[PDB]
């Protein structure tokens, strides 16, 4: 019923000094409080830690690489065919490959050193025009192609000779030729068999860096002693060297740990390459119940994981008969191999494994994605702490993004996964509870928060416990 | 003590544009692209969404010039489909639709003003909430002082955001003419022509144009609404469609799909790529865009609550006006207070899922109310009358847009209906029940505090 105050009446009641003083005071107080809120905001910002710089990566520092022995044995066809890859580029992208290593597509006849020229492509594989078309299609999907420059891939040695190095001059001018063609790097193998190596490596590295900043050279040797490696990695440090250093059958949990940590301590945590061998597949040394172990290991160490073709399905050249083990055939479908039908099963192809969530190729795709998108895995720091008898475990933490933790057992026995470090840095303080992403063998669920003290570990189990940023 | 009809055409163009183009184009233009897997098909779905929203905007021009009352979905629903229904609309937009919009725009402004100092990491939390609260307080003051101040702020910051988008478009199209034409060679390849993907493309390109009726909330203040309202909507639709499509062409030209689909703020990545230095101009441009959007939202919400209380659904008090200034001071203070409460909730960015079914339900209900009024009383004086084509196609489209978020994500839309319906007790027990029957204590204290705040704020209700 009050109907508030009339306009004129209001003007009459508003004459009291109390109300005008209250109005002036409230305006003063509002402005004071707003300025104090700004001051608090700016103070809190200044009392906040500036955070680290991006290490300005290249392309290959991201994701994986993908080797290819023979192009004809790839698609499952007897006709080498760059056009045939047009239907495989997709597949490579399905495996989310950050790079590629074509086989040696140059002409190679026999031990003749002059007749083998690296400037023309073998007609059985294609021509120049479809080659450049492959380059353009790859660049449209961001798959940069490295060309294999080992001269004699149809002989005992790659150089046609252990001693003579005019093939090195052939390498030099082939560099500029194919770089004007559009290749994104080069790779040579059998380095232990080439004499006066370090000089050639230095010169090729220098000219390759002179052409651009993002052109890469990869050397490959079958050495197994840390001393030869360290001697080869003395002059230039952009050299990515693939060796047989990690290939250990026993590979006890404290054996792999020792090997990896010594390899890293020898170089002060620089960049490197992680692969078991130069041209052999993973299964050439391991049983079938450890492939997931290694495929989880090599996708998390600080380096570029080099894979040979066929290891995203667990292809084994010992179960499939009637084929040279160095050049198997990819089992696209059950009929991709025409000879001896029925020998192929559903778990041995790509289609039968695409929809299986607990398959092997699904593990590959998940791991490749998590390694090609998360910063803590791209350039993060590496720290491995001691654990149980036969365990390998480390952490990946960059600055403030989602940390990553892996638990790895190189044992056929079940162990209690006790994680006792007491040496982790302040920004990498291990919490008591973290989530989970996936495991090698089934038995648990994703998204479930697990407490990080009483972890049960079955034989051959790998975990991806993830804990976010904190103090 | 009338509300000055100061609103101008220009000022109207500025409200519609500067409220449409927010951060829906700067930091998340990857709604169409992800469900389309190609480039050309994404541009095409952009254009189609633009066409459908243009038709909707002409439908609202027709309504707004037929009724000529503020509220813009509440006056029409009321005059056409009732006051309880009108009260459901007012209750949902009082409780969850407006305060969350303003809180989130202020928070994003805060996020993007200090980003150049924290480029890779996460900026702190206390500082973000403090800058958001400071922004809301400043704008509610600027708008409680005068109305020409609100319009000068709107003009300035719409000019700023549009000139920044022109910078992006011209630099993109100067890249596309440097001979590259690189990503645009084998377009359309790999598209997903499934129905279950074109539907989601259309839905995500129809959420990108929401806000095409922020000029109807102030119809009672425009100079002469019969000429300045439809001309303002017709002049502010194609500008926004063209800028959206051209900016998308710029993005797709400079970057590729592998990161545009995985980038957290596409404009910032673009700036890091092309502008060698000056990678800090685009974050500040996003901050200005957010500030302007927040100002227009404060404008519209204050006027809506004003009308609501003028109808009796709210306290009798929010219908006041300042004596010497003619600005709805209590309404603006109420809106500011609600937004400054909702800033206190951690992780508000979820609440934009609880009303994505309500909002389009109400827009579609207003359109079908236009159809009902076209049938029932066809002899009102209509200054411009459109063919029933446009209400037809847009009521169809509204059926589509309410049917998408019910099939999927049903529990969220259901709890939304729960919130929206949580207001009927107040109606049935205090509003629909007539005067002089309510308990006298509540009326006494209401009038007492009414006189208190009235004398405190110098406001007598409309003459
Ligand atoms: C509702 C508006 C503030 C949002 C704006 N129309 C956008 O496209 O993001």
């Amino acid at each position: 019923k009050f109907t508030g105050l009339s306009k004129e009446e209001l003007l009459k009641v508003a004459g009291s000094p109390g109300w005008v003083r209250t109005r002036w005071a409230l305006l003063l107080l509002f402005w004071l409080g707003w300025l104090g809120m700004l001051a608090g905001a700016v103070v809190i910002i200044v009392r906040a830690p500036r955070c680290r710089e991006l290490p300005a990566q290249k392309w290959w520092h991201t994701g994986a690489l993908y080797r290819i022995g023979d192009l004809q044995a790839f698609q499952g066809h007897g006709a080498g065919n760059l056009a045939g890859l047009k239907g495989r580029l997709d597949y490579l992208s399905s495996l989310k490959v950050k790079g590629l290593v074509l086989g040696p597509i140059h002409k190679n006849q026999k031990d003749d050193v002059a007749q083998t020229d690296l400037l023309q492509i073998d007609p059985n594989f294609g021509s120049k025009e479809d080659f450049d078309s492959l380059l353009q299609s790859a660049k449209k999907k961001s798959i940069r192609v490295i060309l294999d420059l080992t001269p004699n891939y149809r002989g005992e040695n790659s150089w046609f000779s252990t001693q003579v190095d005019t093939v090195a001059t052939k390498v030099k001018d082939a560099l500029e030729f194919w770089l004007q063609a559009g290749v994104d790097g080069f790779q040579v193998r059998d380095i232990e068999n080439l004499k006066d190596a370090s000089s050639f490596l230095a010169e090729w590295q220098n000219i390759t860096k002179g052409f651009s900043e993002d052109r890469l050279l990869i050397a490959g040797t079958n050495s197994s002693d840390l001393q030869q490696i360290l001697s080869l990695l003395e002059s230039n440090k952009d050299l990515l060297l693939t060796s047989s250093y990690l290939s250990d059958s026993g590979s006890t949990g404290e054996h792999t740990k020792s090997l990896v940590t010594q390899y890293l301590n020898a170089t002060g945590n620089r960049w490197c390459s992680w692969s078991l061998s130069q041209a052999r597949l993973l299964t050439s040394f391991l049983p079938a119940q450890l492939l997931r172990l290694y495929q989880l290991m090599l996708f998390t160490l600080p380096g570029t994981p080099v894979f040979s073709y066929g290891d995203e399905i667990g292809l084994d050249a010992a179960a499939l008969p009637g084929q040279p083990m160095e050049a198997p055939v990819m089992l696209w479908d059950e009929s991709s191999f025409p000879d001896i039908p029925g020998a192929v099963s559903a778990n041995m192809t790509v289609k039968g494994q695409s929809e299986d969530p607990g398959s092997l190729l699904s593990l590959f795709r998940r791991l490749s994605d998590q390694r090609s998108k998360e910063r803590s895995l791209l350039h993060g720091d590496f720290h491995a702490f001691s654990a149980g008898p036969g365990l390998f475990s480390y952490i990946r933490h960059w600055d403030q993004n989602e940390r990553f933790l892996v638990v790895l057992n190189f044992g056929d026995v079940g162990l209690s996964a006790g994680l006792q470090a007491s040496d982790l840095p302040a920004s990498a303080s291990l919490p008591a509870k973290a989530d989970l992403l996936l495991s090698t063998q089934p038995g648990r669920e994703e998204g479930s928060p697990l407490e990080l003290e009483r972890l049960k570990l079955e034989p051959h189990e790998g975990l991806l416990l993830r804990f976010p940023y904190a103090a | 003590m009338q509300l000055k009809k100061e609103i101008s055409l220009l000022n109207g163009v500025s409200l519609v544009v500067g409220n449409m183009i927010g951060s829906g184009i700067f930091v998340s233009p990857k709604g169409v692209l992800v469900h389309t897997a190609s480039y050309g098909m994404s541009l095409i779905v952009w254009a189609i969404g633009g066409l459908f929203s243009v038709v909707g905007a002409l439908c609202y021009a027709e309504l707004g010039t037929t009724i000529t009352k503020s509220g813009a979905s509440y006056a029409y629903i009321l005059e056409a489909f009732g006051g309880f229904i009108a009260f459901i609309r007012l209750w949902v937009s009082l409780l969850v639709v407006e305060p969350t919009g303003q809180a989130i725009i202020a928070i994003t402004f805060a996020n993007y003003i200090i980003q150049p100092s924290f480029p890779s990491c996460d900026p702190p939390y206390l500082a973000c909430r403090l800058l958001a609260a400071a922004c809301i307080c400043l704008l509610t003051f600027v708008n409680c002082a005068y109305v020409k101040w609100g319009t000068r702020v709107q003009d300035t910051f719409t000019y700023a955001k549009v000139v920044a988008l022109i910078a992006i478009i011209v630099m993109g199209l100067v890249k596309l003419c440097q001979g590259h034409s690189e990503h645009f060679q084998d377009a359309f390849e790999g598209s997903s022509w499934d129905m279950g993907n074109l539907s989601l493309a259309l839905y995500s390109a129809l959420f990108s144009y929401s806000g095409w009726d922020t000029l109807n909330f102030v119809t009672e203040e425009i100079k002469n609404p019969e000429r300045n309202l439809p001309l303002a909507i017709g002049i502010s639709m194609p500008i926004v469609t063209l800028i959206y499509i051209l900016t998308n062409v710029a993005y797709y030209t400079v970057l590729n799909i592998s990161d545009v689909l995985s980038s957290d703020a596409v404009a910032v990545t673009f700036a890091d790529q092309t502008f060698g230095m000056f990678s800090w101009t685009i974050p500040i441009a996003v901050a200005l865009s957010c500030f302007g959007g927040l100002n227009a939202s404060i404008f519209a919400s204050s006027r809506l609550f004003f009308v609501g209380s003028r109808e009796g659904h709210l306290p009798d008090l929010l219908s006041m006006i300042h004596i010497e200034r003619f600005t709805p001071i209590p309404a603006l203070l109420f809106n500011c207070t609600m937004a400054l409460i909702y800033l206190i909730v951690e992780d508000v960015f979820q609440l934009i899922n609880y009303f994505s079914f309500s909002y389009w339900f109400f827009v579609g209900l207003s359109v079908v109310g236009q159809l009902y009024l076209r049938w029932k009383e066809p002899k009102r004086p209509r200054p411009l009358k459109l063919s029933v084509f446009f209400p037809i196609v847009f009521c169809i489209c509204s059926v589509f847009l309410v049917i998408v978020p019910l099939f999927t994500d049903t529990i969220n839309s259901l709890i939304g209906i729960g919130i929206a319906l949580s207001g009927v007790p107040f109606y049935f027990m205090g509003v629909y029940l007539p005067e002089s029957r309510r308990p006298l204590f509540i009326r006494n204290v209401l009038a007492a505090i009414t006189r208190g705040t009235q004398q405190l704020c110098f406001c007598v209700l409309t003459e």
